[PDB]
């Protein structure tokens, strides 16, 4: 089999940024190279063939170049909509193989987060279980610290978190937490925190409640 | 235009089989490679195989050999993947693709792939089916926040829309992670004016196919 | 049995038809995506297509590499190419620009001799001693047509029972022309013009490209099974592999002196008293005086504008 391998498997750079992803073919493939871009929850959309070939449709940003072994996908002016895993493959023999993808991350100014805190609903106490979910909205860049607190107390090991694909407008992020306690455990205790740590604030911010107001 | 539908991913269990169909239109059916490929979550693309409907011809990657076998009904104008002896580790997005250009031409771009499937997901797994409990996230800087929490659902995906469709700004689904209890959990949040809160009636609509669940959960303050 | 020149899309190769199962030569090597191929013998070159390069070259055989391009302008995707070893010319077709063309040897003096009513052109056989070239079409209207070497009298003489013929070629020996459909999964054969149609190898066709013949024996390179196959070409019996593992088999030939049988040039020495082509033609006496693309004949039927 022909091994493609794509470098960087990351990258970030700023809108208008001119950005280089490199697939290198184990073996001479020719021209017999395409380019991708997959878009989360997507399938892969066909951007260039042959090497340099343009397919029809796409933005004449996205270029192609190379021949044999070492291949150059170039975008030369980045958008927030390209926010996306690119993928090299030969075409050239059987099997068809790809490389294993570059992730393209759009790179803004620092923005912080909103963050709001939910405490568990009565319907879901009925079940014998809460959720504490603290959302942390429209945010950059993605690093952030968010810790839970029970009555003070740090917690770990009991949440959660999950974070949305960069906003193809905005470039942002957002994130949710999930504390999960039962019911039991969640009725010992008084004060929810969820605090959050980001480049974009000062100090950490903490959204809170009591149990039952 | 060219259009390729898959259908027939689902749960199955280890061992198991499964039947995935890619069904055809707008393009001359016989003129074409087919071909499938796989995507396991948060994985790379995996070439699976080809088929030439013309004859029926196919390749197969080594990986699946023996195994897997593509099929292709022209009066349906149809592509079939046979799955066997279903392993865990088969669990992924399965899309098909069609070959660019004429399966006859001698400058052939076959393997190039310009149009594919929306793919199916396909969970290879013990565990049972599994409808999700809905929950609201009851409602700074002038706007306020509210969601839904889609709780205990197996296997993916699950759908949210709000308000029918009709809210779409400043909405956040986020991807379902697992827990540890073996099924998914997301929720669904949307920002908008805080002066809003009291005229505005905010709906979340769930949809886990799966299970048939369907879910419209209001959610109000406070 | 006989060596088999075949192109591989990065190489031309020569395997012993004898011994299939050793390793292919390597007649040249370097190549983009050859696809056509054939040979003057008696001057010692072997021609090729490459449709990435949109080219046709050449070479003199084991005193390579003295390639050369020799038709390098106007094509897109020539994927049939055959030489008059009579004449001393060059024929190809492209099924890109929809033209057959031909040049001499050294590709001077071309003249598009067809460029209405082809859709897919592909395989091209010539008979230069009866000044008759014969091709394929596998696009909307399927067909098998011959003319005259000098582009004269076109006619169709297949057009029923055909879909995807890819592989053309001709026993002088039995004036019999044989066919390969790729999408029908046949071979056939049938007289010079196409009547006494007749079956010889009806399965294990799944995609035939290039067809040829020596002796008693059909070969043919098949794109799916990547081998070349061999069988009677009287029965259609004793169906076999000759050689396999090929990396992508395109259009082959017999290659042999005794593929191309001696026989006076009509043209004599002094090219017919043409001015610039003298073309092999199926009516006395045998030769036709032409001219580049876009200059007329005069009067006289010898000297062009
Ligand atoms: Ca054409």
């Amino acid at each position: 089999d022909i091994q493609m391998t794509q470098s960087p498997s990351s990258l970030s750079a700023s809108v208008g940024d001119r950005v280089t992803i490199t697939c290198r073919a184990s073996q001479d493939v020719s021209t017999a190279v395409a380019w991708y871009q997959q878009k989360p929850g997507k399938a892969p959309k066909l951007l260039i063939y042959s090497a340099s070939f343009l397919y029809s449709g796409v933005p004449s940003r996205f270029s192609g170049s190379g021949s044999g072994t070492d291949f150059t996908l170039t975008i030369s002016s980045l958008q927030p909509e390209d926010f996306a895993t690119y993928y090299c493959q030969q075409s050239y023999t059987t099997p068809p193989t790809f490389g294993q993808g570059t992730k393209v991350e759009i790179k803004r100014t620092v923005a912080a987060p909103s963050v709001f805190i939910f405490p568990p609903s009565d319907e879901q106490l009925k079940s014998g279980t809460a959720s504490v979910v603290c959302l942390l909205n429209n945010f950059y860049p993605r690093e952030a610290k968010v810790q839970w607190k029970v009555d003070n107390a740090l917690q770990s090991g009991n949440s959660q978190e999950s974070v949305t694909e960069q906003d193809s407008k905005d470039s942002t992020y957002s994130l949710s937490s999930t504390l999960t306690l039962s019911k039991a455990d969640y009725e010992k205790h008084k004060v929810y925190a969820c605090e959050v740590t980001h480049q974009g604030l000062s100090s950490p911010v903490t959204k809170s409640f009591n149990r039952g107001e | 235009e060219v259009q390729l539908v898959e259908s027939g991913g689902g749960l199955v269990q280890p061992g198991g089989s499964l039947r995935l169909s890619c069904a055809a239109s707008g393009f001359t059916f016989t003129n074409s490679y087919i071909h499938w490929v796989r995507q396991a979550p948060g994985k790379g693309l995996e070439w699976v195989g080809w088929i030439t409907p013309y004859g029926g011809y196919t390749n197969y990657a080594d990986s699946v050999k023996g195994r897997f076998t593509i099929s292709a009904d022209t009066s349906k104008n149809t592509a079939y993947l046979q799955m066997n002896s279903l392993r865990a580790e088969d669990t992924a997005v399965y899309y098909c693709a069609r070959g660019s250009g004429h399966v006859n031409a001698v400058k052939n771009y076959g393997y190039v792939m310009d149009y594919w499937g929306q793919g199916t997901l396909v969970t290879v797994s013990s565990a049972s089916t599994k409808g999700p409990s809905v929950f609201p996230l009851a409602p700074s800087g002038g706007t306020a926040a509210l969601g839904c929490l889609v709780k205990d659902y197996f296997p993916e995906p699950v759908t949210v829309s709000w308000n029918s469709g009709a809210l779409t700004s400043g909405v956040h689904t986020f991807p379902a992670v697992l827990q540890s209890s073996g099924l998914y959990s997301l929720s669904s949040v949307v920002t908008v004016p805080s002066s809003s809160l009291g005229t505005q009636t905010y709906i979340c609509n769930v949809n886990h196919k799966p299970s048939n669940t369907k879910v419209d959960k209001k959610v109000e303050p406070k | 049995a006989p060596l088999l020149l075949y192109a591989n899309r990065r190489d031309l190769r020569l395997v012993d038809a004898t011994n299939g199962k050793e390793n292919a030569t390597i007649v040249v090597g370097g190549l983009e995506d050859a696809a056509a191929v054939d040979f003057v013998f008696s001057h010692g070159l072997i021609y090729w297509s490459d449709v990435s390069e949109e080219a046709i070259k050449r070479t003199e055989f084991n005193k390579t590499e003295s390639v050369q391009n020799v038709v390098v302008s106007g094509l897109l995707s020539p994927d049939g190419l055959a030489c008059d070893w009579l004449g001393e010319k060059l024929y190809w077709t492209d099924s890109e620009t929809n033209r057959i063309e031909v040049s001499n040897l050294d590709g001077s003096l071309r003249k598009v001799l067809f460029w209405q009513e082809l859709d897919q052109p592909r395989a091209i056989a010539l008979d230069p001693s009866s000044g008759f070239m014969y091709w394929t079409d596998w696009g909307e209207v399927p067909k098998i047509e011959r003319a005259g070497m000098d582009g004269s009298s076109r006619f169709i003489i297949i057009n029923s029972e055909i879909y995807w013929p890819n592989g053309l070629t001709l026993d002088y020996e039995e004036q019999k022309l044989y066919w390969a459909d790729a999408k029908l999964n046949f071979i056939h054969k049938s007289n010079l013009d196409g009547t006494n149609r007749q079956a010889v190898v009806k399965g294990s066709l799944p995609h035939p490209f290039a067809l040829t013949l020596f002796e008693d024996i059909l070969y043919w390179t098949d794109w799916s099974t990547h081998s070349i196959l061999a069988c009677n070409k009287y029965t259609g019996e004793g169906l076999r592999e000759i050689h396999s593992d090929i990396f992508s088999p395109m259009d082959i030939h017999a290659f042999s002196q005794q593929r191309q049988p001696n026989a006076t040039n009509p043209c004599g020495i002094d090219n017919g008293g043409c001015s610039h082509l003298c073309l092999m033609s199926p009516v006395k006496p045998f030769y036709q005086c032409a001219c580049p693309t876009g200059v007329k004949l005069l009067e006289n039927g010898k000297t062009c504008k």
